[PDB]
């Protein structure tokens, strides 16, 4: 089961994100796109999609039969548009990339009060995750907020980190 | 974070050996381990890693068959195994956190941040023994100028011995070299004074060892000979 | 990735700048490479990573630089702590590398070896074994050539030598060569002889002894 993450990751800039996945680093604050598919080649770390409540994506082909390359082959890939809600709610996956930017997906907010691309529910709230930290640093300081509520028919229970 | 390992071993041309690392101060699932070994006056060597929650072990080609690296969860020990070792196998075996630049596949490559203590495993074909100590005898034909003397202290092992000179009251001008491991698998090393011609006949010289680990300790008077 | 580094000795006076250099066969990619102090009996500290960035607790004076196949590690006042052996090492690609090292030690005015010959002691030979040990008395630089000639055939796989550390107060060096004989060989050949090859010495110098002539 840990074959299917994908291990892509190139710190050519120094930045030392990689070792945070390894060793325990408490994060520095000096410096404080539709889900469709993405090719695994150029992903490091795991991919999360965010149904309200966080989930895991492994790496699978095309068809979606989970493979165990650690997304080494370039048929690899990460099928985020499987993991859209049936009702049409909100919906965001995020990722680290081989050169260690954090990346997200989702639909376009439709307004202030609306969604944002990757783990953002609101402008100000963030989905909380094993990796929130890692993918968004500065984070940290944020307040959780434990959050039960029923979407297309479905209770998800979850934490949102908040200001 | 510190890494802590086996002591020192001696071993025979054919033979195996094990060195184990404890990891200390960080989590021993997500850990690094590198294995780096240095021989007598060269440069380090990496050997091959493990991280032990990705099961995968990466070896260096050169050695490729003759190691098996493994972790045990258990215990947080990481090992490696070296088998049908050479002469040419004789070095530190040293343990190291490896910090990674990239990763691929299950292992990662980087630098060398905590490095542990050191591990000296030694293939030789013989066991604990004093040495025998033989003058470097001065030449026996002088006034004034600068005369060589010294002793040569040969097979012998383990290290260390300790060389001085009339019980410590020669002090300047010696020397006393590195030891080096014989090809029978034992120490040889040679300590030498420099001393006033004049003095060859008129001044009494000993060398003083001193080998611990065989409790053998010898005086021996160096004198000049019609060689020198 | 072939690591090569440069000068094999360098030798600069206290409060000079240390300039030490890595040339690798290929490209290292992203300026993977590190840089290693070591000091004698000790494990290699870890001084730089990343071509440039200085690890933690590694003093201001210690810089790097250099990207591709050529990189450089900068001391701008050497203290007398920064005399050691330093490596560098890749992890560019995917079997990791070292350098074979370069030596930083205290500079010095060039000064030609003492070289004495022992033959073997009688005690020994009566062991049946017999080593012929050759010194090379406080010399500088440390690079020297020893050649060992048993009746003008030169010895070449059967001798090892030693080399003492670096005297702070004169900056010399010393060095022990013991060529290995059995009593057997020993006693078919007449003249021994240790020839020296070294910077301060404008031509070989060569010190023997004829056995069975003394
Ligand atoms: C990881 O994400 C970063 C985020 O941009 C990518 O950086 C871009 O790379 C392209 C390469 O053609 C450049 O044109 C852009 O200017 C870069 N953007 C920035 C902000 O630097 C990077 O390429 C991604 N890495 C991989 C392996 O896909
Ligand atoms: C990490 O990613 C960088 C991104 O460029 C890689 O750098 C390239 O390396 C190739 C090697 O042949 C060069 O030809 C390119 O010119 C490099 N690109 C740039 C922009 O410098 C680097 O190789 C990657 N590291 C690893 C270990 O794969
Ligand atoms: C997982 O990865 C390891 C190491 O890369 C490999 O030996 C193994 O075959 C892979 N697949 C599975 C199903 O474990
Ligand atoms: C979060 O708070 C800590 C103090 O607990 C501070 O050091 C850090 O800079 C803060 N981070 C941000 C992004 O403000």
């Amino acid at each position: 089961h840990i074959n299917r993450t994908a291990l892509n990751c190139n710190d050519s800039l120094q930045t030392g994100f990689i070792t945070s996945l390894f060793y325990a680093k408490n994060v520095d604050s000096s410096g404080c796109r539709p889900c469709d598919v993405v090719s695994a080649r150029t992903v490091c770390g795991p991919v999360y999609c965010f149904t309200p409540s966080p989930v895991v994506v492994g790496t699978t082909d095309k068809l979606g039969i989970p493979t165990y390359n650690w997304g080494e082959n370039e048929t690899d890939v990460f099928m985020l548009e499987s993991l859209r809600p049936p009702t049409g709610g909100w919906f965001g996956c995020t990722w680290m990339n081989s050169t260690g930017f954090t990346k997200t997906c989702g639909a376009p907010p439709g307004g202030p009060t609306d969604g944002g691309s990757g783990p953002w529910i609101t402008p100000r709230c963030l989905v909380d995750y094993p990796y929130r930290l890692w993918h968004y640093p500065c984070t940290v300081n944020f307040t959780l907020h434990k959050v039960r509520m029923f979407v297309g028919g479905i209770e998800h229970r979850f934490d949102a980190a908040c200001n | 974070v510190q890494l802590v390992e086996s002591g020192a071993e001696v071993k025979k041309p054919g033979s195996s050996v094990k060195v184990s690392c404890k990891a200390s101060g960080a989590t021993f699932s997500s850990f690094i381990f590198s294995w780096v070994r240095q021989a007598p006056g060269q440069g380090p060597e990496w050997m091959g890693g493990i991280i032990p929650m990705f099961g995968t072990a990466k070896y260096a080609p050169r050695l490729q068959g003759r190691v098996t690296i493994t972790a045990d969860e258990s215990t947080s020990t990481a090992y490696m195994d070296l088998s049908s070792l050479r002469f040419e196998d004789t070095a530190v075996y040293y343990c190291a956190m490896e910090v990674p630049g990239f990763c691929r596949g299950g292992s990662c490559s980087g630098y060398m941040d905590v490095w542990g203590k050191g591990t000296l495993v030694t293939v030789s074909p013989a066991s604990t023994k004093g040495p025998s100590v033989f003058p470097l005898a001065p030449s026996s034909k002088t006034s004034g100028g600068t005369a060589a003397l010294g002793c040569l202290v040969k097979d012998y092992f383990p290290e260390p011995v300790t060389v001085s000179w009339n019980s410590g009251a020669l002090t300047s001008g010696v020397h006393t070299f590195p030891a080096v491991l014989q090809s029978s698998g034992l120490y040889s090393l040679s300590s030498v004074v420099t001393v006033p011609s004049s003095s060859l006949g008129t001044q009494t010289y000993i060398c003083n060892v001193n080998h611990k680990p065989s409790n053998t300790k010898v005086d021996k008077k160096v004198e000049p000979k019609s060689c020198g | 990735a072939v690591l090569t580094q440069s000068p094999g000795t360098l030798s600069l006076s206290p409060g000079e700048r240390a300039t030490l250099s890595c040339r690798a066969s290929h490209s290292v990619s992203s300026s993977n490479l590190a840089w290693y102090q070591q000091k004698p009996g000790q494990a290699p500290r870890l001084l730089m990573y990343g071509a440039s960035r200085r690890a933690t607790g590694i003093p201001d004076r210690f810089s790097g630089s250099g990207s591709g196949t050529d990189f450089t590690l900068t001391i701008s006042r050497l203290e007398p702590e920064d005399f050691a052996v330093y490596y560098c090492q890749q992890y560019g690609s995917s079997p990791i590398t070292f350098g074979q090292g370069t030596r930083l030690d205290i500079k010095g005015t060039v000064a030609a070896p003492s070289v004495f010959i022992f033959p073997p002691s009688d005690e020994q030979l009566k062991s049946g074994t017999a080593s012929v040990v050759c010194l090379l008395n406080n010399f500088y630089p440390r690079e020297a050539k020893v050649q060992w000639k048993v009746d003008n055939a030169l010895q070449s796989g059967n001798s090892q030598e030693s080399v003492t550390e670096q005297d702070s107060k004169d900056s010399t060096y010393s060095l022990s060569s013991t060529l290995t004989l059995s009593k057997a060989d020993y006693e078919k050949h007449k003249v021994y002889a240790c020839e020296v090859t070294h910077q301060g010495l404008s031509s070989p110098v060569t010190k023997s002894f004829n056995r069975g002539e003394c």
